[PDB]
DNA sequence: AGTGTGTTTTTTTTT
DNA sequence: CACACACT
C-alpha cells in the first residue's frame, strides 16, 4: 500500500498540476508566490478538490490524520520539482497545507462522541493563547554503544507522540538512539482555547472550551477574545476516567470570525484609493461635520459634544521631546451631567466605534489593579501581573462607566497612570512599568 | 439463590461489664468486649466484599469462596492445579459476597474522664444489619469482638503500593518490609446508650 | 429446544431449574427464547389499545431520529411479567438482547433507519420501588433500580471508546475489538501471538465513541432524617444520555448498580471495599414538586397549538384587556393599577435594537413601594410560574457579586470559576426583586449598572467576561415608616437614591386609605382564601374546587395555565409593531411632563421615561396579543404612565396636575 | 537472573 | 538517564 500511497501523491500532485481556472493555475501560483516569499504553506479548497475529483476528497475524509502528510509530502516534492533545476532532508522544509471548508459549523455545544478524528468545521471565540512550542519535523539520534547514527521524520498528525527508538535497530538496548538535538528540526506549535459561540448564548450552561494546536505558518495569527470561525480535525489524546481522553482540534484552516484584520502593520488593505477618498474626506471640511453629525444615531443634536468626541478618538499625538522629556498626547475626557442623558449610551456607542479600547465600568472592573491587576497564577504561588482595562485601553481610546460610583481611592491611582501615560508598579517586589497611551 | 447460605451474625445484647472507652488493652485481642462510646460521626455503608470468584482463564478453573483478610487478595496459584500461575490471576465476581459495613469512629464522652482527655476516636466495625440498626449523631452501648487491626497499605497485594517495627523469624508469609498495625473494635450488637398525628393511629395505637 | 438459541414455553423459559439465576440467565438458549418473546410483545401485544404503543415509539423515535427507545417498564409485567421478574434481576444481558429486537423493529419499522444508530438504547423509565441511598444493600447490587438523588458533579461530557482493541507491542500490530465497560480498564494482559507477558498498547484501530459523564447523586435532606447525612453515590452519564441535566436539579433514575475495584479506596479503608456505581438506563428529573406528570420525566409546563388558537380566539374577544388585568393575582382583592402595571411587565415590551450596536431594552424594571404586609411578596409569588423562566431576589439576602455576576476561586480546579450570578440566572425571563429597599446601597448601584445595558460587565480575578442581562424586573420596597404619605414627596418618601428611580420605567406606591366596604370585601375575600385553602370544610372538595371555579370566572378567567401559556404564545410568536404611532401626542406629552418637575413633590422627567412609555404601549400590544400595536391601546399605555406620575407626586401639586392632565386622561 | 521504579507560614488580593 | 529491592 505504501506505493499506493505513493500513487495517491501522485494523484495528489496531479490535482494540484492540472487544477486550472481559465488557464489559470492558481495552485502553482501561490507556489511562487510562497517560493518568493519563502512561506512552507499551501492553501487549496475542497470545493475545487471536488469538482477536479469526488475520490481524492472523499478520500481525505475517509481519514485526514494519515491523508494530510501525504499531501505535504507531495507539495514539497511538486516545490522540488518546479522551484529546483532538475539534477542541480531539510534541504527543502516540508509545505503545510492550508484549507477552507465553507461548509456547516456544528455548534462547539452538542458536539457529538462520534467526530473523532474527523475534519469538522467550526467558530469561536479565542479566550487564551500558549506560547510557541517547537515539534521535531526531523529528528537526530545515534544508538549509543552500537555508534549507529539515524533520521527520523516524524509528523504531528497521529493521535500520543510516537515512542523513542527501541533495540539496536542496524543489544545495544530499548533506546539506544540518544537524541543529538542539533541536527533535528523543530516547528513551533500554539495552543487555543475557544469559547462556545457567544452568540449560541446557550442558557443556563457554562460556555465549554476546546483546545486547539497550530503550526507555524498559522501560529500567533489571531489573539484571545476575538471571535474565530476555524476549520480543523476534531482530535482526541489521552490526558495522562477509563477510555476518556482529551478532546481536541488540530487546525487544517483559520478564519477570523470577527473577520477583523490582524494587527495593523501599516499594510494597507484599504489601499491607495480608499486612503484617497479619506483625505478627499478630510480635503472637504464639511466631512468634518459630517463625522460630527454621524456620532451618536439618535442623540438629536449636541453637536460641539460630539466634535469633542471626534478630537478625543481622533488622538493627540505624543511628541518625544529631544530632552528626556516627551509631550503627553492623549487626553481624558471627563463626563459630569445628569442622567438619562444617553451618556452612558453615548461611551458605549463610542467604545463600539473604536475597538482599540474597551467599554467598561467602574465597579464591573477590579478595584485593585484597574489600570493592572495583581493575580497569583495557579502554577506559581507569585502573584503575577495580570493585564488590567487600562493596559488593554493603552493603545486605545477607552469608555467607562459609573465614575462617580467607583471609589474615589483607586481612581486617584488612574489620574497618574494616565498623566505619565504608563503604568508604574513597584507592588509586592515586582516593579514592572507599562505603557498606557488610553 | 435461596439455596445459598445466608451468613450467620450472632449479636449479643445484655452482656455484664462495659468497658467503655477505658480498658481495650493489647493483652485481650480477639476479645468480646463492651464498650458505651459516643459515636457521633460514624461513616457511610460500605460494601466489604466477604468472598469472591476468580476467573484465571488460562487455566479455565474456578474459585469459591475467596477470603482476603483487610487487602484484597487473590488465590495463591490458579485453580486448576495444572496451569498452576502465581502470575496471574482476574476476579470473576461469581462468588460475590458481600457485607454493608459502615467504619463507625467512637469518640469519647465527656463524663467518666477524670482529666480534660480529648474524644478518642476509635473506628468500629459495623455490619449491614448494624448499620441500619445504628443511628448515626447518637452515643451507643455496643459489644462485641475486640480484634487487631493492621495498619493500611502494609500487604504486599498487587495496585496497592506495599507499606515498606519489629518481626519474628521464621514465618515466611512476608519476608521483607514487615508490618504496623492500628487496631480497631468490632461491635456485634450496638444499642444507644443516650407525630403520628391521625384519627385512626391515635385511636389504635393509644392505650 | 436447542443448548443454545433456543425456543421454550413461557414457563419452562421463567423457572431457572438450576442452581444459580444467572448463570440459567446466561444461557443463550434462555436468552434467544426471551429474544422471541420480546419481539413479540414489542409489537404483538397492543396494549389497552388497538396499536401497540411500543410500536408507536417505534418509527416515532425513528422520525426523532434517536437513540433512546423508551419503554416506561410498564406493559412488560403487564405483558406476562416473567422478562419483567428476569430484567430486574439479571438486566445487562437482556438489555443487549432489547438492543437486538431494537435492531430488528429499527429495519421493519423504518428500512435503512440502520447504520444509523449502530445500536439503539434501553430506556427503562419507571419502576416499582423508588429505593433510597440509604436502602442499597448487597442483594441490590449489580441490579437496576430506581433512585432518589440529586445530580451535582455533571463531568465535562468525553467520548468513550464503546470497543477496545489491546494489542502488544512485540506480538500483536491488530487485536480484536471487545467491549469496555467504560468502568474500568480491559486489561486482557496476554497477547494471541506472545504466550508471555508482554508490554501491550491500544491499538490505532478506530473503534465506536460513546459519551461520559460522571455525577454526584446526594439524597434529598427533606426524606433524609434530621441530622443525617444524605450519601453520595456516583452516576455516570453515557451516549444520548449526557448533559440531561443541571447540577443540583435533583433526579430519580432507574439504573444498575454497578460495584468495581479501586485499590485506593480499600487502602484508605484498610478493607475490601468495593466501589459501586450506578449508570441509569433511562434518566427522568424531581423537581420536587410531584404535582402531576410534569414532575416524572424531566422538567415542567407544556405548550399547546390548541391552547394557541384559544389565545387567538380570546384575542378578538374584547374587554380580554381587563380580564387579563384581573387575571394576574386574583388572590390579591383591589390593586387594579397594580394588577395591571404587573401584567404589563409580565407582558413586557418589544426589544429594541438600532445599528445593531444600539439597542432599547424589552424588559421592565417595576418599582413598588408597599406596606408592610400588602402581598408583595406573595404578589411576586403569583408572578413567577407564570411567566415560565423566573429568579427570586430577596434583596438583602443577595449582593453586588452574588445577584449580578460572581466568579469563584475553585480549588479543585485550581483556577478562578465562575459562579452563577442571580441577574444572570434572571436574564432570559422574569426578575423579581423583594426587600430592595431595605438592603445594601453598593449593591443597588451594581444592579443599577447591570440593569442600565441589560448585560453584566465584570473584569476581575482573570475573568472579563460580559453576560447579557434581559430580565423583567419588579424591585418591592416599603415606604419610609412603612406608610407612603402623599402630601410629603415621593423622593422624601423614598429612603432611596434618585437615579434609581429614574432608571425604573414603572413606579408602584400602595398606601392604606379608608375604602370601608373595600376593607369589609377584603377581609371577607382573606377568609374564602383560608376557607378554600383548609382541606378541612360531590364533598368539600367539590365545593372548594366550585368556588374557585367562580372567583376565576369574576378575576382571572383564563386559567392560570391557561394564562401562562398564553404569555409563552405571545412571547413566542406575538410581536407587535409601531408600525402606527401618534408622534404629536407623545410629543405633548412629555412638553407637560416638563415644568413640572419644578415641584418640590414632583421627580424630573427625562428622555428615558419617554422610552419607558414607549415600552409599556409595546408590552400593551403584546398583551393585546396583536401583531400590530393599535393605536388606542398606545393610548391606554400612556394613560398608565401619566398615571403613575401622577400618583408619583405631592398631593398637593397631584391634584393640579391630574387637572392640567385630564386633557389627556379622557382619551384613556 | 529478568526488568521494573523511585529521589528536585507569608502577601497581596481579593473585598 | 540509573541504582536497591522483588521476584525474573
Ligand atoms: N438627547 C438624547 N437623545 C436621544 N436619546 C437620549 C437622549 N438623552 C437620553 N436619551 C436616551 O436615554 C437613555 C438613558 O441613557 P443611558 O444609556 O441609560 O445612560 P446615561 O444617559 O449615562 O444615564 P445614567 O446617567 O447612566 S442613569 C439613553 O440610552 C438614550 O436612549
Ligand atoms: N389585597 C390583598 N388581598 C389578599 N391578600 C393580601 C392583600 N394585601 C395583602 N395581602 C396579604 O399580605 C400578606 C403579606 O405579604 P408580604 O408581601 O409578605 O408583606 P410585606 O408587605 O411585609 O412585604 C400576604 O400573605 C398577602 O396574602
Ligand atoms: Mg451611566
Ligand atoms: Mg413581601
Ligand atoms: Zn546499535
Ligand atoms: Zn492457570
Ligand atoms: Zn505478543
Amino acid at each position: 500500500n505504501d506505493d499506493d500511497n505513493t500513487e495517491i501523491i501522485k494523484s495528489f500532485k496531479n490535482f494540484i498540476l492540472e487544477f486550472r481556472l481559465d488557464s489559470q493555475f492558481i495552485y502553482r501560483d501561490q507556489l511562487r508566490n510562497n517560493i518568493l516569499v519563502k512561506n512552507y504553506s499551501l492553501t487549496v479548497n475542497m470545493e475545487h478538490l471536488i469538482g477536479y475529483n469526488e475520490d481524492i476528497y472523499k478520500k481525505l475524509s475517509d481519514e485526514p490524520s494519515d491523508i494530510i502528510p501525504l499531501f505535504e509530502t507531495a507539495i514539497t516534492q511538486v516545490a522540488k520539482r518546479i522551484s529546483i533545476l532538475s539534477r542541480a532532508l531539510n534541504s527543502l522544509p516540508t509545505f503545510q497545507l492550508i484549507l477552507n471548508s465553507n461548509a456547516n459549523q456544528i455548534p462547539l455545544r452538542d458536539l457529538d462522541s462520534e467526530h473523532v478524528s474527523k475534519i469538522v468545521r467550526l467558530s469561536g471565540i479565542i479566550i487564551s493563547t500558549s506560547v510557541l512550542s517547537s515539534r521535531a519535523t526531523y529528528l537526530s539520534i545515534m544508538c549509543r554503544n552500537c555508534r549507529h547514527t539515524t533520521s527520523i521524520t516524524i509528523n504531528n498528525f497521529n493521535s500520543n507522540t510516537v515512542s523513542l527508538p527501541r533495540s539496536c535497530l542496524s543489544n545495544c538496548g530499548p533506546d539506544p538512539y540518544i537524541i543529538i538535538h542539533e541536527s533535528s528540526k523543530f516547528i513551533d506549535q500554539q495552543f487555543l482555547k475557544l469559547q462556545e459561540i457567544p452568540e449560541l448564548v446557550p442558557v443556563g450552561e457554562m460556555p465549554r472550551n476546546l483546545t486547539m494546536t497550530c503550526d507555524r505558518y498559522l501560529t500567533n495569527k489571531v489573539i484571545p477574545g476575538t471571535r474565530v470561525t476555524i476549520v480543523g480535525i476534531y482530535s482526541i489524546y489521552n490526558s495522562k476516567g477509563v477510555a476518556i481522553r482529551t478532546p481536541y482540534i488540530k487546525i487544517l484552516g483559520i478564519q477570523s470570525d470577527v473577520e477583523t484584520s490582524s494587527i495593523w502593520n501599516s499594510v494597507t488593505m484599504f489601499t491607495e484609493e480608499e486612503e484617497e477618498e479619506f483625505l478627499q474626506l478630510s480635503r472637504n471640511p464639511k466631512l468634518y461635520e459630517i463625522l460630527t453629525n454621524s456620532i451618536a444615531p439618535s442623540i438629536f443634536g449636541n453637536e460641539d459634544i460630539k466634535k469633542a468626541i471626534v478630537c478625543l478618538l481622533m488622538g493627540g499625538s505624543k511628541k518625544i521631546l529631544p530632552d528626556g522629556m516627551r509631550l503627553r498626547g492623549d487626553i481624558n475626557v471627563l463626563l459630569l451631567g445628569d442622567p438619562g442623558t444617553a451618556k452612558s449610551q453615548l461611551l458605549k456607542f463610542v467604545e463600539k466605534v473604536s475597538p482599540i479600547a474597551v467599554y467598561t465600568s467602574g465597579k464591573g472592573s477590579s478595584a485593585a489593579g484597574l489600570t493592572a491587576s495583581v493575580q497569583r497564577d495557579p502554577m506559581t504561588r507569585e502573584f503575577y501581573l495580570e493585564g488590567g482595562a487600562m493596559v488593554l485601553a493603552d493603545g486605545g481610546v477607552v469608555c467607562i462607566d459609573e465614575f462617580d460610583k467607583m471609589r474615589d481611592e483607586d481612581r486617584v491611582a488612574i489620574h497618574e497612570a494616565m498623566e505619565q501615560q504608563t503604568i508604574s508598579i513597584a507592588k509586592a517586589g515586582i516593579t514592572t512599568v507599562l505603557n498606557s497611551r488610553t | 439463590p435461596e439455596q445459598t447460605e445466608r451468613v450467620f451474625q450472632i449479636s449479643f445484647f445484655n452482656l455484664p461489664t462495659v468497658h467503655r472507652i477505658r480498658d481495650i488493652r493489647s493483652e485481650k485481642i480477639g476479645s468480646l468486649l463492651s464498650i458505651s462510646g459516643t459515636v457521633t460521626r460514624t461513616s457511610e455503608v460500605r460494601p466489604e466484599l466477604y468472598k469472591a470468584s476468580f476467573t484465571c482463564d488460562m487455566c479455565r478453573a474456578i474459585v469459591d469462596n475467596v477470603e482476603q483478610s483487610f487487602k484484597y487478595t487473590e488465590p495463591t496459584f490458579c485453580p486448576n492445579p495444572s496451569c498452576e500461575n502465581r502470575a496471574f490471576w482476574t476476579l470473576n465476581v461469581t462468588r460475590s459476597r458481600f457485607l454493608d459495613w459502615q467504619k463507625v469512629r467512637i469518640q469519647e464522652n465527656a463524663n467518666e474522664i477524670p482529666t480534660g482527655s480529648m474524644p478518642r476516636t476509635l473506628d468500629v466495625i459495623l455490619r449491614g444489619d448494624s448499620v441500619e440498626r445504628a443511628k448515626p449523631g447518637d452515643r451507643c452501648k455496643f459489644t462485641g469482638v475486640e480484634i487487631v487491626v493492621p495498619d493500611v497499605t502494609q500487604l504486599g497485594l498487587p495496585g496497592v503500593k506495599p507499606s515498606s517495627n519489629s518481626g519474628v523469624t521464621g514465618l515466611r508469609s512476608l519476608g521483607v518490609r514487615d508490618l504496623t498495625y492500628k487496631i480497631s473494635f468490632l461491635a456485634c450488637h450496638v444499642i444507644s446508650i443516650g407525630n403520628e398525628r391521625d384519627q385512626e393511629v391515635f385511636l389504635n395505637s393509644l392505650s | 429446544i436447542d443448548p443454545l438459541r433456543e425456543e421454550l414455553t413461557l414457563e419452562s423459559l421463567s423457572n431457572v431449574k438450576a442452581n444459580s439465576y444467572s448463570e440459567w440467565i446466561t444461557q443463550p438458549n434462555v436468552s434467544r427464547t426471551i429474544a422471541r418473546e420480546l419481539k413479540s410483545f414489542l409489537l404483538e401485544y397492543t396494549d389497552e389499545t388497538g396499536r401497540s404503543v411500543y410500536g408507536a415509539r417505534i418509527r416515532t423515535l425513528g422520525e426523532m431520529n434517536s437513540e433512546s427507545l423508551e419503554v416506561n417498564y410498564r406493559h412488560l409485567a403487564e405483558s406476562k411479567a416473567i422478562l419483567a421478574l428476569f430484567l430486574a434481576k439479571c438486566p445487562e444481558e437482556m438489555l443487549k438482547i432489547f438492543d437486538l429486537v431494537a435492531m430488528e423493529a429499527t429495519e421493519l419499522h423504518y428500512p435503512d433507519y440502520a447504520r444509523i444508530h449502530s445500536e439503539i438504547h434501553v430506556r427503562i423509565s419507571d419502576f416499582p420501588t423508588i429505593y433510597s441511598l440509604r436502602e442499597l444493600r448487597e442483594s441490590n447490587l449489580s441490579s437496576l433500580v430506581r433512585v432518589t438523588g440529586v445530580v451535582t458533579r455533571r463531568t465535562g461530557v468525553f467520548p468513550q471508546l464503546k470497543y477496545v482493541k489491546f494489542n502488544c507491542l512485540k506480538c500483536g500490530s491488530i487485536l480484536g475489538p471487545f467491549f469496555q465497560d467504560s468502568n474500568e480498564e480491559i486489561r486482557i494482559s496476554f497477547c494471541t501471538n506472545c504466550k508471555s507477558k508482554g508490554p501491550f498498547r491500544v491499538n490505532g484501530e478506530k473503534t465506536v465513541y460513546r459519551n461520559y459523564q460522571r455525577v454526584t447523586l446526594q439524597e434529598a435532606p427533606g426524606t433524609v432524617p434530621p441530622g443525617r447525612l444524605p450519601r453520595h453515590r456516583e452516576v455516570i452519564l453515557l451516549a444520548d444520555l449526557v448533559d440531561v441535566s443541571k447540577p443540583g436539579e435533583e433526579v430519580e433514575v432507574t439504573g444498575i448498580y454497578k460495584n468495581n475495584y479501586d485499590g485506593n479506596l480499600n487502602a484508605k479503608n484498610g478493607f475490601p471495599v468495593f466501589a459501586t456505581i450506578i449508570e441509569a438506563n433511562s434518566i427522568k428529573r424531581r423537581e420536587g414538586n410531584t404535582a402531576n406528570e410534569g414532575e416524572e420525566g424531566l422538567d415542567v409546563f407544556s405548550w399547546t397549538e390548541e391552547e394557541e388558537r384559544e389565545f387567538r380566539k380570546i384575542s378578538r374577544d374584547r374587554g380580554i384587556i381587563d380580564k387579563i388585568i384581573s387575571s394576574m393575582a386574583p388572590s390579591i382583592y383591589g390593586h387594579r393599577d397594580i394588577k395591571t402595571a404587573v401584567a404589563c411587565s409580565l407582558f413586557g415590551g418589544v426589544p429594541k435594537n438600532v445599528n445593531g450596536k444600539h439597542s432599547i431594552r424589552g424588559d421592565i424594571n417595576v418599582l413598588l413601594l408597599g406596606d408592610p404586609g400588602t402581598a408583595k411578596s406573595q404578589i411576586l409569588k403569583y408572578v413567577e410560574k407564570t411567566a415560565h423562566r423566573a429568579v427570586f431576589a430577596t434583596g438583602q439576602g443577595a449582593s453586588a457579586v452574588g445577584l449580578t455576576a460572581s466568579v469563584r476561586k475553585d480549588p479543585i480546579t485550581k483556577e478562578w470559576t465562575l459562579e452563577g450570578g442571580a441577574l444572570v440566572l434572571a436574564d432570559k425571563g422574569v426578575c423579581l426583586i423583594d426587600e430592595f429597599d431595605k438592603m445594601n446601597d453598593q449593591d443597588r448601584t451594581s444592579i443599577h449598572e447591570a440593569m442600565e445595558q441589560q448585560s453584566i460587565s465584570i473584569s476581575k480575578a482573570g475573568i472579563v467576561t460580559t453576560l447579557q442581562a434581559r430580565c423583567s424586573i419588579i424591585a418591592a420596597a416599603n415606604p419610609n415608616g412603612g406608610r407612603y404619605n402623599s402630601t410629603l414627596p415621593l423622593a422624601q418618601n423614598v429612603s432611596l437614591t434618585e437615579p434609581i428611580l429614574s432608571r425604573f420605567d414603572i413606579l408602584c406606591v400602595v398606601r392604606d386609605l379608608v375604602d370601608e366596604e373595600a376593607d369589609e370585601r377584603l377581609a371577607t375575600f382573606v377568609v374564602d382564601s383560608h376557607v378554600r385553602s383548609h382541606p378541612e370544610n360531590l364533598n368539600a372538595r367539590q365545593r372548594r374546587l366550585q368556588r374557585q371555579r367562580k372567583k376565576e370566572e369574576e378575576i382571572s378567567p383564563i386559567p392560570q395555565e391557561l394564562l401562562m401559556k398564553y404569555i409563552h404564545y405571545a412571547r413566542t410568536k406575538i410581536y407587535p409593531k409601531l408600525h402606527q404611532m401618534d408622534m404629536d401626542k407623545v410629543s405633548r406629552v412629555y412638553a407637560d411632563l416638563r415644568r413640572e418637575s419644578i415641584s418640590t413633590g414632583s421627580f424630573p422627567i427625562t428622555v428615558r421615561h419617554l422610552e419607558s412609555i414607549l415600552r409599556i404601549a409595546e408590552s400593551f400590544a403584546k398583551m393585546r396579543l396583536s401583531e400590530f400595536v393599535s393605536s388606542y391601546d398606545l393610548d391606554r399605555a400612556i394613560k398608565v404612565v401619566v398615571d403613575s406620575f401622577v400618583d408619583a407626586q405631592k398631593v398637593s401639586v397631584r391634584r393640579q396636575l391630574r387637572r392640567s392632565f385630564a386633557i389627556y386622561t379622557l382619551g384613556h
